[PDB]
């Protein structure tokens, strides 16, 4: 199966300071990798959909670029709202398959 | 607009169709070529009463509503009229929810016809990518 | 507007058929592709499989063929059935539609002996 690595694991971060996060292919998937939010208690929410598709009723703050085997979930001027898990999801291939997620907390 | 072949290729390939669920990059530009003859406005009515819209050309009975065919069941939420723009991000999006059903590409009458059992990378030979 | 839940039992014997409901309000489920995801602990995300609107499914290879995912359009409800678990399916289990605009809440199903 298509193998998805999240990096870092996790990543400290003050409010108001902009952050990227990293998910790679074990292959190349196009465009077909989507990025997903995760808080507890609560299920996913999608953030982005075909790498850098916005989606209605997310906070603009989030944008995602990349193609191929290396895509970039980007906040600009991360809030607190935003602390919590981020997952990458590809479905380019069947299994679809995620990322092994990157924890966003305050430093 | 009306795609160049080596235009449409590289924009699929940049729309993520290389190679998704299964199928190499011709195959989605012969069924382009064949399906609108590579023209992002070519719309079809059918002897269901149904529509084919843009350059994928997207059935109204099941992918996309036109308001004006019996048993809709838009599968892809999306109004016909939304598939019909230079910018072929909507139709790239609906033809994948599309190929992923068991029908895989045959939902495609012209591809299953013209482009299934032939040499679909021909479509995409001689063009930079 | 579409709302998604999930229910169904919450403790299950190792062995046995691990079966879950997913109830849809605001629109008909054949009008859309529908799935299943779990999540173990450790934040390991699965993607279990999905059902298209024209009934076929596609089931992830991890799950060794034990998962059947069916639809009654008259209850507009779709399940998951997972035979055989065992302690390593102890999940949160979600349903959502393919393309991930709709999530239930999510429910947690425990597989022990006890």
């Amino acid at each position: 199966d298509i193998v998805l690595t999240q990096s870092p694991a996790t990543l400290s971060v003050t409010p108001g300071n902009s952050v990227s996060l990293s998910c790679r292919a074990s292959q190349s998937i196009g465009n077909n990798l989507h990025w997903y939010q995760q808080k507890s208690h609560e299920s996913p929410r999608l953030l982005i959909k075909y790498a850098s598709q916005s989606i209605s009723g997310i906070p603009s703050r989030f944008s995602g670029s990349g193609s191929g085997t290396d895509f970039t979930l980007s906040i600009n001027s991360v809030e607190t709202e935003d602390f919590g898990m981020y997952f990458c999801q590809q479905s380019n291939s069947w299994p679809y398959t995620f990322g092994g997620g990157t924890k966003l907390e305050i430093k | 607009k009306v795609f160049g072949r080596c235009e449409l290729a590289a924009a699929m390939k940049r729309h993520g169709l290389d190679n998704y669920r299964g199928y190499s990059l011709g195959n989605w530009v012969c069924a382009a070529k064949f399906e609108s003859n590579f023209n992002t406005q070519a719309t079809n009515r059918n002897t269901d009463g149904s529509t084919d819209y843009g350059i994928l050309q997207i059935n109204s009975r099941w992918w996309c509503n036109d308001g004006r065919t019996p048993g809709s069941r838009n599968l892809c939420n999306i109004p016909c009229s939304a598939l019909l723009s230079s910018d072929i991000t909507a139709s790239v999006n609906c033809a994948k929810k599309i190929v992923s059903d068991g029908n895989g590409m045959n939902a495609w009458v012209a591809w299953r016809n013209r482009c299934k059992g032939t040499d679909v990378q021909a479509w995409i030979r001689g063009c930079r990518l | 507007d579409v709302q998604l839940q999930e229910s169904g039992p919450s403790l299950v014997k190792p062995s046995q058929t691990l079966s879950l409901t997913c109830s849809v309000t605001g629109d008909s489920i054949t009008s859309d592709y529908w799935s299943w995801i779990r999540k173990f602990p450790g934040n390991r995300l699965e993607y279990m499989g999905y059902v298209s609107s024209f009934g076929s499914t596609f089931y992830n290879p991890s799950l060794k063929s034990r998962i059947s995912i069916t639809r009654d359009t008259s209850k507009n409800q779709y399940y998951l059935d997972l035979n055989s678990v065992t302690t390593e399916d102890t999940a949160t289990y979600y349903c959502a539609n393919w393309d991930g605009d709709y999530w239930g809440q999510g429910t947690l199903v425990t597989v022990s002996a006890a």
